[PDB]
RNA sequence: CCAGCAUCAGUUUUGGUGGCAGGAUAAACCCAUAGGAAUGUAGCUUGCCUCGGUAAGUAUUAUAGCCUGUGGGAAUACUGC
RNA sequence: UAGAGUUAAGGUGCCGGAAUACACGCUCAUCAACAAAAGGUGUUAGUUCAUCUAGACAGCCGGACGGUGGCCAUGGAAGUCGGAAUCCGCUAAGGAGUGUGUAACAACUCACCGGCCGAAUGAACUAGCCCUGAAAAUGGAUGGCGCCAAGCGUGUUACCUAU
RNA sequence: UGGCUUGUGGCAGUCAAGCGUUCAUAGCGACAUUGCUUUUUGAUUCUUCGAUGUCGGCUCUUCCUAUCAUACCGAAGCAGA
């Protein structure tokens, strides 16, 4: 089942995705960088899972491999839920691939239709909190056009809907004018 | 700031002012040391030339009522650094010695037995 | 009286007073005496065996499905006729309502003399134990002590 | 052994004049201080530094608190309006083990066998309710020992509860 | 609570989400203004009104300040503030060029302490920095804003703070005179 | 041949839903009438200061607390159907 | 020795089955995840009392008086060293003094107190959430994903639960 | 030998009266203690006899900073220095 990882928290999306992947259902998450992890920029700085001290230079020869990009976070994160250990686990992992950007131009389950939780309201809650598409910058994340442009790609998808789309709309409108 | 002080304060000024007749508000419009006591020594007997917080004596002149009226029209005289002079040493003798010293920074005016003088 | 705590973990101070109950595993419960004797029993083994004040209907369903003998497997199930009359006969208690108004009132007989077992095997309470179990006795909200009103539907599950 | 390690007591009592093959010397200089005279005479006010705990206040720290407060209370006067006491004594002789060592030693010195804590120190017991530093001090104006009970409980193990007596 | 702020004849206030504008003859200034809950988008003709339901210590802070800065923005765009500093020097003649001709959105301080070098900082928005009459010690800022105006006090002070030699003895330093 | 599991028709045991009732009791989802204590809102009038409001009267516009007297309501812990 | 009937000890955001539930609440720091002496304008509640239209309190603004250098430690002591008397003055305020300053004079500021203003402010006492005190070497290293409620108390409800 | 405690003790916070020209903390610190800690220096047979071979140095294969020196900052009872 195709969802969209856009404008809410990261963990309270990851959890919901795991129970859906469980059997073998082919859930792909689209966008990782427009999620939101919490923490400061002080404690959540030095020991953080991009490049600063820990999880980039975090390897041996026969040993780990992490990331320094806001795209690769959600991919690594959902081995860290559904492990490679069990047979269904490694099978369920392959049912998920995460994408940067929004390559589908169409509107699937995205903003209005999504599961519960997700879109937390910060009022009395929340002074400090990060964003994955801020945190990964001076970590080796460049090349914004390449990844950031993806937004530009998602735009052309919208465009395809808005067409023909625009046509059936103009019609639908004339229908009610009547 | 205790009200047992302040209650007998405004009450005492009433008793002194019922005993006397005339009033005259003093104009303390910037002084200099020795010129304060040079006012005081020309009076001496029973006058009223100390100081004392204005909000308390504002209540005294308002809550006067010896006959029927209080000290009417007195408030446009008394605002800012200001004073009074009354009680029983003779009337004109008290009145002119304020404006003996205070000709440099002069004094104001006030109702004398209350006929309004300005 | 009932039984709450298990067979294991009993020092020789509880072990003496558990003896003439003749009671093996959990839930199973005998019909004890009441005079002065009941105090010292439910002083020592108060946090082992709990009690309460049941009604007439509470110990009515109990001697029906859990209707034992000592010797011989039961042919006719435990009605009024299955006690006194029927084919052979037991002692000479009439109905189950005469059997409840025997024991709860004064108790002129014990259940071995009526030709049943010494304890009766019961059930676990439907509706559960939970928080009123081990944690404390009656005044807080516990299984132990005198459960007056609460022992009604409790034992109309353990029947 | 700091006084962190002179806190509690599995050291059980042992304190008589008959049955003792001689105690060591103590630090303790003086008991009542400031006033000798006035206990409750000049002083209807007191603070007791009442123990929460059942500790041994060792004779090391016992002199320490008392001598800090001795030197302090000279500025106000060397006989000012306080009455800082010492109460409960080192009656008990504090038994402390070592020189010890099992094998590979001079004569062998054991530890386990040779369980006798060979008498080294001295300690008082200052159990629940009890105090050493009772400070009968004056009614109006100069009360000085509320301050001087920070300086009392510092040179004392444990968390004593300050009670007005 | 809620408060009221008016607007005079030749000024136009217009808040539009958190984005505020105050209009005057010097310039038109933008900042943002919106905390938790508090809606300052309530334009009742002349009266722009801040209003919130809740209270609390840190919460009451953003009730007053959003009221204050619209009164301070009207004084800025109409009259213009004057924030006050002075160039001080010990021996060596501290030399300054201003944001005119040479300075294309920058000011400069050269011969600070004993510089053969130069310590340079840009300037902020549309601040008309009035350095000197003929010659003066005082530099005095003025502009269309409130914030951006005295930000050219910050610019100028920090870039040549007396760091590498002591402030105590060596009196080359552009210190603040008063707010 | 024991356990899982078996056509097709009728019935027990145990618990609940839903409808209804007895023990025993009357608060209520919300129930009358008379006299006395109380004091809220709308509207009007009058007084005083000020451009914004406030005080007093208002049983004589409309409505109430809490007690006393009289009269009338009243499905349920437990237990069974 | 086996399938049902009922539930303990204990769990339900997710790896991995079950509430992204319900009601009320301090707090949102990722608190949750050790630590004392000793300490704090985060932030909330209760009780008692100084204080209040008899003008609370703050800021801003003044009077800094005559006797007079009161007296006396002392080489000198000066309000301004130590110690006692404890006022007069002008009776709407200035004490025989809140703080600074020079050996000290020389110099300066003010509670006490004055003048604008006009409503609830402040000491204690008790309780809770926070907050300060706390350093070590292989790759997260006080959870994998991470959570600001998917934390926790109090009150309640539903689902899961030993031959 | 490894484990455990920190005995024997190291370090810091620090009670802060003293004493340095006046002057609790420029500095010096009576009297000592609380937390941390594992370095002076060892208490203990917990875990080990079909191996538990030593010291100073050469050579080459890590990580941390209880910090000597290099970047950046502030203060003194320090005249620039």
């Amino acid at each position: 089942v195709v969802i969209d990882g856009k404008g809410h928290l990261v963990g309270r999306l990851a959890s919901v995705v795991a129970k859906q992947l469980l059997n073998g259902q082919k859930i792909v998450v689209v966008r990782a960088e427009e999620l939101n992890i919490s923490g400061e920029f002080f404690r959540n700085k030095l020991k953080y899972h991009d490049f600063l001290r820990k999880a980039t230079a975090f390897n041996k020869t026969r040993g780990p491999f992490h990331f320094r990009a806001p795209s690769r976070i959600f991919y690594k994160a959902l081995r860290g839920m559904v492990s490679h250990k069990t047979a269904r686990g490694k099978a369920a992992l392959e049912r998920l691939k995460v994408f940067e950007g929004i390559p589908p131009p169409y509107d699937k389950k995205k903003r209005v239709v999504v599961p519960q939780a997700l879109r937390v309201l910060r009022l009395k809650p929340g002074r400090k909190y990060t964003t994955l598409g801020k945190l990964s910058t001076s970590v080796g994340w460049k090349a914004a056009a390449a990844a950031a442009a993806a937004a530009a790609a998602a735009a052309a998808a919208a465009a395809a809907a808005a067409a023909a789309a625009a046509a059936a709309a103009a019609a639908a409108a004339a229908a009610a004018a009547a | 700031g205790i009200r047992e002080k302040k209650a007998e304060y405004f009450a005492k000024l009433r008793e002194y002012l019922e005993e006397y007749k005339s009033l005259f508000v003093v104009g303390v419009d910037n002084v200099s040391s020795q010129q304060m006591h040079e006012v005081r020594k020309e009076l001496r007997g029973r006058a009223v030339v100390l100081m004392g917080k204005n909000t308390m004596v504002r209540r005294a002149i308002r809550g006067f009522l010896s006959d029927l009226p209080d000290f009417e029209k007195l408030l446009p005289f008394v605002k800012g650094y200001v004073g009074f002079v009354f009680t029983n040493e003779p009337l004109t003798e008290i009145k002119n010695v304020i404006v003996s010293n205070r000709v440099a920074a002069p004094a104001r005016a006030g109702a004398v037995a209350p006929e309004d003088i300005w | 009286v009932v039984r709450i705590k298990g067979i294991n973990k009993i020092p020789p101070k509880p072990r003496k007073v558990l003896q003439l109950l003749r009671l093996t595993r959990i839930n199973s419960g005998t019909f004890v005496k009441v005079t002065k004797a009941t105090l010292e029993l439910l002083k020592l083994i108060e946090p082992y065996v709990a009690y309460g004040y049941p009604s007439y209907s509470t110990i009515r369903q109990l001697v029906y499905k859990r209707g034992f003998g000592k010797i011989n497997k039961q042919r006719v199930p435990l009605s009024d006729n299955a006690i006194i009359e029927a084919n052979l006969g037991k002692y000479g208690i009439l109905s189950i309502d005469d059997l409840i108004h025997e024991i709860i009132t004064v108790g002129p007989h014990f259940k071995q003399a009526n030709n049943f077992l010494w304890p009766f095997k019961l059930s676990n309470p439907s509706g559960g134990w939970g928080v009123p179990r081990k944690f404390k006795h009656f005044i807080q909200g516990g299984s132990f002590g005198n459960r007056e009103e609460f022992i009604n539907k409790l034992v109309k599950s353990m029947n | 052994r700091p006084a962190r390690c002179y806190r509690y007591q599995k050291n059980k009592p042992y304190p008589k004049s008959r049955y003792n093959r001689a105690v060591p010397d103590s630090k303790i200089r003086i008991y009542d201080l400031g006033k000798k005279k006035a206990t409750v005479d000049e002083f209807p006010l007191c603070v007791h530094l009442v123990s929460n705990e059942l500790e041994q206040l060792s004779s090391e720290a016992l002199e320490a608190a008392r001598i800090c407060a001795n030197k302090y209370m000279t500025t106000v006067s060397g006989r000012d309006a306080f009455h800082l006491r010492v109460r409960v004594h080192p009656f008990h002789v504090l038994r402390i083990n070592k020189m010890l060592s099992c094998a590979g030693a001079d004569r062998l010195q054991q530890g386990m066998r040779g369980a006798w804590g060979k008498p080294h120190g001295l300690a008082a017991r200052v159990d629940i309710g009890q105090i050493i530093f009772s400070v009968r001090t004056k009614d109006s104006n100069k009360d000085v020992v509320v301050e001087g009970l920070r300086r009392a409980r510092y040179k004392f193990p444990g968390q004593q509860k300050i009670i007005l007596s | 609570t809620e408060q009221q702020i008016e607007v005079p004849e030749g000024v136009t206030v217009s808040i539009k989400s958190r984005i505020v504008k105050v209009v005057g003859p010097r310039g038109t200034l933008t900042k943002n203004l919106k905390h938790i809950d508090v809606t300052f988008t309530k334009v009742n003709n002349q009266l722009i009104k801040v209003a919130v339901h809740n209270g609390g210590r840190k919460h009451v802070a953003a009730l007053r300040t959003v009221k204050s800065l619209v009164d301070n923005m009207i004084t800025g765009v109409t009259k213009g503030y004057k924030y006050k500093m002075r160039y001080v020097y010990a021996h060596f003649p501290i030399n300054v060029n201003i944001v005119e001709k040479d300075g294309a959105k920058f000011i400069e301080v050269r011969n600070f302490l004993g510089d053969k070098k130069i310590r340079n900082v840009p300037v902020r928005d549309g601040v008309t920095i009035e350095f000197s009459t003929n010659v003066k010690d005082e530099i005095v800022l003025s502009g269309n804003s409130v914030e951006d105006v005295s930000q050219n006090a910050a610019d100028l002070q920090q870039i040549c703070r007396v760091r590498n030699k002591d402030i105590r003895k060596f009196l080359d330093g552009i210190y603040v005179s008063h707010k």
